[PDB]
């Protein structure tokens, strides 16, 4: 989980291929003793990674630990679905802005359940007469909430990006 | 003409995990819902969520002199519900809570909310035509008359 | 009578399945009858209610120069009617292919792709097509009220009712006789471009009513839609496919007025699977739209194809609300100049198979220099089912509001640009003026209070008397 | 948690089109997947997932008898799913003929109406086969209802009868008692017979005797319901389902006068008489006297159900609650049912406890095993009629319902047996007895009185001081 194959720019063609996997936190001198040096300093050749997100080929290791600390900052159900949540967003501090603004639904599993939750148990309208009990179009209600609300269908539930 | 929310650090709330059976059944902190709302002076709600649930609920602990407010599901159309919450109780992101600070009377703050309800509905009014409703923004951004502590 | 023939369509041809399946067959027979009547009328300019097989190529090139559909010598619907109720089916399948040969010039064809068919057996297919052709044949259609039947038949229960389209047209039109009009991105039907010709029967056509559309059956019915309204051959065509992927014509040209009706949150996977960051239409945005919407691609596409008198009247669900910093910088680039000028919100429903309030964005490369919103919530005449209709001169009231930047209470107005940047770039919280506010006088209430308390007290002591144990 | 994963796969394979054509994909792929499990596991004894001409159909005629196919020796899920740009087009309607026809023996035709050979394009078509059947090839375990996705692909509109499994469990545990007998089992008007699956694949080592001669109208529904049980090892060598309408064709009329049956009679089961053919003078509507009308012909089915009946074995049916006795048009019908105890017991239920009805039904249990007394042993609730995530094994009630159905357990706030002559004394209660004593409170005059008195006396001085403060 969350480990990188990063060495080295010396012998740029992935010659001097060393340094297998580095879980976080990752140090300059730790990897430097892992690899030696390439007679100078041109290292952390990002070429492979077990990460739940998208990383770049020249990201500095301090930025990597920064990203990891932002990952470890977030709750683990969100850490499981960072791939889905980052589709709406573009960065993690951006995600850390509205990290309070996520509605989690383990209880709701499709849009129908979202409609039934926000109508029935929320009580968004009050009266459910027995003459009117069946007669609440959860499908169209979910269509209209899908038009309005930013929704994300995931494995562990449905995540509503409300602002 | 004190602008809203500046009298005391009002809170947001915080939503737990309902699958945490230890953090959903036991304990005695009253878990407050907007269907528990609509009443007046609800010290304790119907739901009794766990006292250890604050490990995995991200809520706000409240004193005996807090007030509550909703931001979903009934306003954008009507006047806002409000209740005087009086125990240490907790609440989600479906609604919010206000504690005032020292420049005030919390009953005067409560009834300043309820009094200006016909206009503080209008204050941050739409902010989405969804079940999503009135923001925090102009719920923080309106000048109301707030007198001195001898006059509340 | 108009509604009598509408009633004839609403009963007679409706058989014997769901209308979306036999719709193609009905409209194909209707269109064939139209070409029959039109071609027979044209060849009289001497009694061809029955033809003659004397086809002259030096003369038959003149419809191919002129109407670009030589039907046949004697294969029209008037001439089908004698051989109606006879073997066989595919004479119409032939008489589709032959007039659609016509390669000279600018084909506007590949077109009558309806009847295939189902059908279960060949005699059943023959009897059904004979019934359809007789029922189309058994109508009382005079000569100009022909497209109205198409207007009704496309307005089955299942599409942008005519007053809303008229509102878009009047928003598209003031102080303007200027080639060209029009371009349409994501046209759907040509029903909204129908009113373009009702405007352009007045002076003249200017250029072709250019559309592009995705669904191929919708494409065919739209092409025959704007064919049926006596619209000339030369200019008036629609391209098939997505506009987000491959818009054309890119080169032709910066336009002068454009309308739309985009779909509801249809997705697109292109950000950035090609280099759409470095295109000509999404690059001044700086970011691309997410996959849960498409509308801003349409509006940047729109303002790309736009002149000094270029205006853009587009519709939206309220997904343009604020929706975050990328959507902010969309809105910001719009309010970077007077690109967007006015917005107009309506009231729910007003739309088929739909709920929500809709929004009407008006765009121009033209100074104001501020945003003057022109918005009501009522009225919005909501008496005929359901918010129907914005009646005749009810829309003219709204256009008069649109006319010169008015500031009417309980109605929207100008805002400052400094206000809306002081605002977080929103719509349409300003203004939303304060309906249904009432208050009363003390003395009536308190005298009723004291008298009912006295009634209550004497009833309470009377109840105490009634407390008999 | 595993069915959460399988559930998410069931959600995601629905992208991007509905299970009308994905019917063909799921059924054919899961069918040959079952073949490559079972039939190929017969010929493992370790060699091939990539199966080849190792079948020896001269000796592999035994699963062509027992599994009722040699399916595809050279056309496997591996031997058809590899590439792009091949020859040829046509692999999904007609010419897998040797498993589809398969006349020798026990053939059970319209068996392979999903995907044989045609066919639209070159390898858009056959590479659709390649890529999609390869993405389905690896859908592993993560097996009793391993087509839970198929139990949700048939439930795609169902999130009209599509077998609510709690009701199905209720019928199967209410098939009890007096059940270890022959035959096992008959079903008229079956439809999606997975109620038969939890009725017999549950009772597999218990008792397994005979075939399940269901009969439904919709032919695609018929075929999918036929192979549905066969998906998870319910044998279709001879244990089969017949096609047609149940009154025009009540085959088998000869085999036999049945003993134990179940059914769910749906709606859309009405028919016009009354009767124009010799069903005016048949074996079942001449005992009825008056005959089944154009609309309410649900009451014919119980007339059918007594037609296939014996005294020991009991029969559970259901009807939507448009039976009180439905006037003199059905009174004698009801009276025929109380001529003797042809009907034995009735049970009511709770709305909804179905897929969006929201009405109850009436369970009618019929045997000629008499006491004799009228039975009204019903219970509306509870019957926790919320969903299937609380009280999942028992409803805390199926043993209690079982005990009431066992012998005459007459518990209050629940209805009990009445006299056989009481139902002809009354005008045929179905069911008004008993419905005992909800929400009847009673309080103390002094407590309700003095408290009101005190709170008024609070309110009077509150009114007076309010008037004081009402001064500006």
């Amino acid at each position: 989980d969350m480990q990188v194959y990063i060495a080295n720019l010396g012998k740029y063609n992935e010659g001097e291929l060393v340094g297998a996997w580095f879980t976080f936190p990752i140090d300059f001198e730790e990897v430097k003793e892992k690899i030696g040096l390439n007679d100078e300093y041109e290292e952390y050749a990002i070429h492979d990674y077990e990460l739940p997100f998208t990383v770049d080929e020249y990201t500095s290791i301090g930025e990597l630990n920064r990203l990891w600390e932002m990952v470890s900052e977030l709750p683990e159900e969100l850490q499981s679905e960072l791939s889905a949540l980052l589709t709406h967003f573009s960065s993690i501090e951006e995600l850390s802005e509205h990290q309070e603004d996520i509605i989690i639904h383990s209880d709701c599993d499709d849009m129908y359940d979202v409609a039934r939750y926000y109508i029935e148990e929320t009580g968004a309208l009050g009266e459910v007469p027995a003459s009117l009990q069946n007669y609440i179009d959860y499908q169209a209600y979910g269509r209209d909430l899908d038009l309005s609300g930013t929704f994300i269908s995931t494995n562990h539930g449905i995540f509503e990006i409300v602002y | 003409w004190k602008t809203l929310g500046e009298i005391g650090k009002w809170y947001g709330g915080g939503t737990p995990s309902k699958n945490k059976i230890e953090f959903w059944e036991n304990g005695s902190i009253p878990w407050i819902s907007p269907k528990d709302m609509g009443r007046t002076l609800v010290d304790s709600s119907e739901d009794y969520i766990t006292e250890e649930a604050v490990l995995h609920s991200s809520t706000k602990l409240i004193p005996a002199n807090s007030i509550a407010i909703v931001v979903r599901s009934s306003i954008l159309d009507k006047v806002l519900p409000s209740a005087l919450i009086k125990v240490p109780a907790t609440l989600n992101q479906d609604m919010k809570a206000v504690i005032p600070h020292e420049n005030i009377l919390v009953k005067y703050i409560y009834h300043m909310i309820g009094s200006r309800g016909s206009d503080i509905l209008r204050a941050a009014k739409k902010t989405g035509g969804s079940v999503a409703s009135i923001d925090s923004k102009k719920l923080f951004s309106f000048k109301i008359p707030v007198p001195n502590i001898n006059e509340q | 009578e108009l509604h009598r023939q509408i009633w004839q369509i609403a009963n007679d041809v409706r058989g014997s399945v769901d209308g979306w399946d036999f719709k193609q067959y009905v409209l194909g027979a209707l269109f064939y009858r139209f070409i029959s009547e039109n071609f027979s009328s044209y060849i009289e300019a001497t009694d061809d209610i029955k033809d003659d097989a004397i086809k002259t190529k030096g003369y038959f090139i003149y419809p191919s120069q002129l109407f670009c559909n030589v039907a046949a010598k004697a294969n029209t619907n008037d001439r089908l009617n004698a051989d109606l109720n006879s073997i066989f089916v595919a004479i119409e399948s032939s008489a589709y292919g032959y007039p659609s040969e016509a390669d000279i010039k600018g084909l506007f064809a590949d077109f009558d792709t309806t009847s295939n068919r189902l059908g279960n057996t060949v005699k059943d297919k023959n009897a059904r097509l004979a019934a359809v052709l007789k029922g189309v044949e058994g109508l009382k259609l005079g000569i100009d009220l022909f497209g109205d039947a198409y207007e009704f038949l496309i307005s089955n229960y299942a599409f942008t009712p005519q007053h809303v389209s008229k509102l878009i047209a009047q928003l598209a039109m003031h102080g303007q006789t200027h080639v060209n009009k029009i371009y349409d991105p994501a046209a759907g039907s040509g029903s909204l471009l129908l009113q373009a010709k009702k405007q352009f029967d007045n002076h003249i056509i200017e250029e072709g009513f250019f559309g592009q559309e995705i669904n191929h059956t919708t494409y065919n019915l739209a092409r025959m839609n704007m064919f049926l309204h006596n619209i000339n051959y030369d200019k008036f065509d629609i391209k098939l496919g997505n506009t987000l992927t491959e818009p054309h014509f890119r080169d032709e040209k910066p336009f002068d007025a454009i309308v739309s009706n985009p779909p509801y949150s249809v997705k697109w996977i292109g950000s950035d699977d090609p280099t759409l960051i470095n295109d000509e239409r999404f690059a001044p945005a700086g970011v691309l739209a997410p996959k849960s919407k498409a509308d801003f691609a349409f509006v940047l596409h729109a303002l790309n194809y736009l002149s000094a008198k270029g205006r853009a009247a587009i519709v939206c669900f309220p997904g343009i609300f604020y929706r975050g910093g990328a959507e902010q910088k969309i809105r910001q680039y719009l309010v970077d100049n007077n690109y967007v000028e006015t917005v107009i919100s309506l009231a729910p429903n007003l739309f088929f198979g739909t709920t929500i309030a809709v929004n009407i964005l008006v765009l121009s490369k033209h100074k104001t220099d501020t945003n003057v919103q022109f918005i009501d919530a009522s009225e919005l005449f909501k008496k005929e089912t359901n918010n129907n209709i914005l009646t005749d001169a009810h829309i003219e009231q709204i256009m008069q509001v649109f006319a010169s930047k008015e500031d009417v209470a309980h109605l929207a107005k100008s805002v400052a640009f400094e206000t809306v940047v002081a605002n977080d770039y929103n719509l349409s919280v300003s203004s939303y003026v304060e309906a249904k506010d009432n208050r009363e006088i003390i003395d009536i209430a308190e005298l009723n209070a004291e008298l009912k308390t006295t009634v209550s007290k004497i009833d309470q002591l009377r109840k105490d008397i009634d407390a008999i144990v």
